[PDB]
């Protein structure tokens, strides 16, 4: 939750569109 | 250390612009020019946790389609459209395109080219009987005489196509001739028919759109956006080399 | 980009570039200069 | 399988 824990699952990828799809 | 790139991001974009504006300001004197309106898209980044970072990217949203002044030269090739009109012309891949120059010159066996592509009439590409004084009607109608013969001939040739289309519905390609967008070939088919309702006149020569105004201004907030850009980066790197002097256990 | 909205893109251009000179073959005015020698041609044409 | 670091890999490109 708070920035900087500890989880058990990677972040999701950070995508950054230019367009909406 | 990431947001010496953001800044970073928006300093080489405002290069980007500048090049556009140069693109434009080249072509002050470029007859039948359409300049390229340059815009700033933000772009933010999604992922976790805190969306704080929101970088810029630079696009072409077609051009400026306002018609120029025109220029009055005494030559009846010459020609200048209503606004929102086209003159079609084979481009170099065989295909159609729309052009505003109408700066039409006439090759030596009679064809009709403007800046070498032949331009396209009701029935293709134009055949004007070699050696020939044109006179282009308000329409379009071409009358040819041919030299030494008597004057109550003026026989007509033809009638050029003139497009109606509006800016939104075309994009500009590689070779500066304009084509339909993807959508507008969808809803009002692959080649557009002849509208008479458009209006031609002979003798006047149609100048570019670059307004000089915006074209100041725009290069005084791109100097101004890249030094407040340089700047972030200077106080971030050097933020981060203080920093660096922690990890001295 | 795929579309109320701009559209996307980038299309820089490159400059400029002279293509052709022309001459506007439109027939001048008549100066009188009274020797027997001068001609001056009266349309499309020119000497050899 | 990282790829370029830095500049390239931090500007806003169309999927490819």
């Amino acid at each position: 939750g708070v920035p900087g824990a500890l989880s058990n699952q990677p972040a999701p990828p950070n995508e950054a569109p230019i367009a909406t799809p | 250390d990431h947001a010496i790139y953001t800044a970073m991001g928006a300093a080489s974009q405002t290069l980007n612009q500048q090049a556009v504006t140069a693109s434009n300001l080249a072509n002050a004197s470029t007859p039948g020019f359409r300049a390229q309106l340059n815009a700033l898209r933000a772009v933010p980044v999604d992922g976790l946790s805190l969306a704080t970072r929101t970088l810029v990217t630079a696009s072409t949203p077609g051009a400026d389609m306002t018609p120029g002044q025109l220029d009055y030269t005494s030559r009846p090739l010459d020609v200048a459209l209503q606004q929102d009109g086209w003159l079609v012309v084979q481009a170099a891949d065989g295909a159609e395109g729309y052009t505003r120059n109408g700066n039409i010159q006439v090759g030596p066996t009679g064809q009709l080219t403007i800046q070498g592509h032949p331009v396209i009439g009701e029935g293709g590409p134009i055949t004007v009987p070699e050696g020939s004084e044109i006179t282009i009607a308000a329409d379009g109608t071409i009358s040819a005489l041919n030299p030494g013969d008597p004057p109550n001939t003026v026989a007509p040739v033809g009638r050029l196509k003139l497009v109606k289309a509006e800016g939104n519905e075309v994009q500009r390609s590689d070779d500066g001739l304009f084509r339909l967008t993807a959508e507008a070939q969808a809803e009002r088919g692959a080649v557009l028919a002849a509208d008479p309702s458009i209006r031609i006149m002979s003798g006047v020569l149609e100048g570019s759109n670059v307004k000089p105004v915006e074209a100041m201004t725009d290069m005084i907030a791109n100097a101004r956006r890249f030094e407040m850009q340089m700047k972030v980066i200077t106080s971030v790197d050097e933020n981060e080399g203080r920093a660096n002097q922690l990890l001295s256990m | 980009g795929a579309q109320t909205t701009l559209p996307s893109g980038l299309q820089i251009g490159t400059g400029v570039r002279p293509v052709a000179t022309e001459r506007l073959h439109s027939q001048g005015n008549l100066s009188q200069t009274n020797n027997s020698k001068d001609v001056a041609i009266k349309g499309q044409g020119f000497f050899q």
